[PDB]
């Protein structure tokens, strides 16, 4: 029935250093009043081999969701660089914010990250052991991919 | 024993210049095979699901359409 | 008419053509009826049926590898990786 | 080098007046100038080629390489051009290169590249301009068109609604402008009125789609 639609997300603070805690401003829209509980998480994607390198930085639980229009900031603290394999630190990867209603995932929004040096001597000699201090964070705003997917709305 | 393929490398070729991809390393060939392998596995488990509860023996297109339907659809902005 | 070179549109993507399907039949059909196999079923697939598995199978590698070129062209690289394959699989919604 | 904005004109004159085939030359004469100077790939490209490729979709659309084959291809490559360059203007035209892109999609009967395309520019579009711009409801009504043509009926009704939502908004603000502005009291009711007329097809549209 696509119950709940997000309209829109703003990447707020990007760039911005690896440490500085992410921030989505979220418009979305209930078609009707919701009975059961929508749930927002933010996913960082810390090694493309392996999806046990999830971090799941926060979520929220609300609920009942009255119909209309809401918009709300998101805010997640950074990931845990000490879970990060060394590899994927520097480079491309992926956030994710994800919509659950009733306990079913409905969309998925997905960001490419590009985290890098800004000093260039770092950039041209990186470090053995990445240094997130000096490591900024670049969200790929610009190409947002949202995912919907089929779920029961009752 | 078998490592059936149902992809080819230069099927692969033909698919990455269509997505625009210039160069491709020698591992993207069995990345993609695997891949597929994963699509194929959920779509074809989605569509025999759906056949063998509606109590026939041959899975046909809409079971597939059915199946397909179940994996999510991905758009390029919020508005689309 | 005036066309770029050859290796101009070595940077664009190729234009689809309606009628041609990029995966041949025959060794995907044999693949779709092993996994059916594989899940202790005696089922036959239908052609129409294995054209649609096709096409999905199609369009689903045909944006995959969208997103793994736009994926490789930050990070500043010529070629794709598989971990730009897996980049793309994780930001279009995929989940284990 | 004049000479190539000199065609660039002559080819728009020739689109906007009908003639397909002289503006088909003009731009392919233009892009051949462009591209032999500055090289296939740079920033002078950019708008010649993007007209050549809509040109030559007009000229497929017509006849109603191939044209939709050169038209992709110019059309892409303007599009590269385009989202490489960090500036409004620059994204704006690349929007304008993926609606191009998707309508050649949509002609070449590739409805899903063509609702791809379709949502590529509407997402540069709503991230650049202003919430009542009528190229988001042309986009949103492209995208309804790529949807019933692809059989995604509910999602065609929902874009055309949506065109419907940003004309009104449109309607809305444009009253607003002519209630709180002084010296300008026709324009903005004569354009209400346009988008009054164009609303009742959107509607048949909606209609028509629901149909299935």
């Amino acid at each position: 029935m696509a119950k709940v639609q997000v309209n829109n997300v703003v990447v707020l603070d990007n760039p911005s250093p690896f440490y500085n805690p992410f921030q989505f401003e979220i418009t979305f829209e209930c078609i009707e009043d919701l009975s059961e509980d929508l749930e927002w998480k933010i996913i960082y994607v810390g090694s493309a081999e392996s999806e046990e390198y999830d971090q799941v930085l926060d979520s929220v639980l609300v609920g009942p969701v009255p119909a209309g229009r809401h918009m709300f900031v998101f805010q997640a603290d950074a990931p845990n660089p000490g879970l990060i394999p060394d590899a994927d630190a520097v480079g491309v990867t992926v956030v994710l914010i994800t919509c659950t209603y009733r306990g079913q995932e409905f969309i998925r929004v997905g960001y490419y990250v590009n985290n890098e040096y800004t000093e260039t001597e770092l950039r041209e000699n990186p470090p053995v052991k990445p240094d997130f201090s000096k490591l900024q964070r670049n969200i790929l705003a610009s190409n947002p991919r949202v995912t919907r997917f089929h779920i029961n709305w009752e | 024993r078998d490592n059936i393929q149902g992809i080819t490398k230069p099927a692969i070729r033909r698919l990455a210049r269509r997505g625009g991809v210039k160069r491709i390393s020698g591992l993207i060939y069995e990345e993609t095979r695997g891949v597929l392998k994963v699509f194929l596995e959920n779509v074809i488990r989605d569509a025999v699901t759906y056949t063998e509860h509606a109590k026939r023996k041959t899975v046909t297109a809409m079971d597939v359409v059915y199946a397909l339907k179940r994996q999510g659809r991905t758009l390029y902005g919020f508005g689309g | 008419r005036y066309r770029p070179g050859t290796v101009a549109l070595r940077e664009i993507r190729r234009y689809q053509k309606s009628t041609e399907l990029l995966i041949r039949k025959l060794p995907f059909q044999r693949l779709v009826r092993e996994i059916a196999q594989d899940f202790k079923t005696d089922l036959r697939f239908q052609s129409s049926a294995v054209m649609a598995l096709q096409e999905a199978c199609e369009a689903y590698l045909v944006g995959l590898f969208e997103d793994t070129n736009l994926c490789a062209i930050h990070a500043k690289r010529v070629t794709i990786m598989p971990k730009d394959i897996q980049l793309a699989r994780r930001i279009r919604g995929e989940r284990a | 080098d004049s000479e190539a904005k000199k065609l660039l004109g002559l080819g728009q004159k020739h689109l906007v007046m009908g003639d397909i085939p002289a503006a088909v030359n003009a731009f392919q004469e233009a892009a051949s100038l462009l591209g032999k100077k500055y090289g296939e790939t740079a920033n002078e490209c950019g708008e010649a080629f993007f007209f050549y490729g809509k040109s030559l979709l007009e000229l497929a659309r017509m006849e109603n390489i191939g044209n939709l084959e050169l038209a992709w291809d110019m059309l892409d490559l303007a599009k590269i051009i385009f989202k490489r360059q960090e500036t409004k203007e620059a994204q704006l035209y690349a929007a304008q290169a993926h609606l191009k892109l998707g309508e050649v999609s949509v002609e070449s009967e590739n409805y899903v590249q063509a609702v791809e395309e379709f949502q590529s520019c509407l997402n540069l579009q709503e991230q650049y301009l202003e919430a009542h711009d009528r190229l988001l409801a042309e986009t949103h009504y492209q995208l309804g068109l790529a949807y019933g043509y692809n059989s995604q009926y509910d999602e065609a009704v929902a874009q055309f609604s949506k065109s419907i939502e940003v004309i009104e908004n449109r309607m809305a603000v444009l009253n607003e402008q002519v209630k709180e502005a002084e010296g300008s009291s026709a324009e903005y009711k004569k354009e209400i009125e346009e988008l009054k007329e164009l609303l009742p097809e959107i509607r048949e549209k909606i209609e028509d789609a629901k149909e299935s």
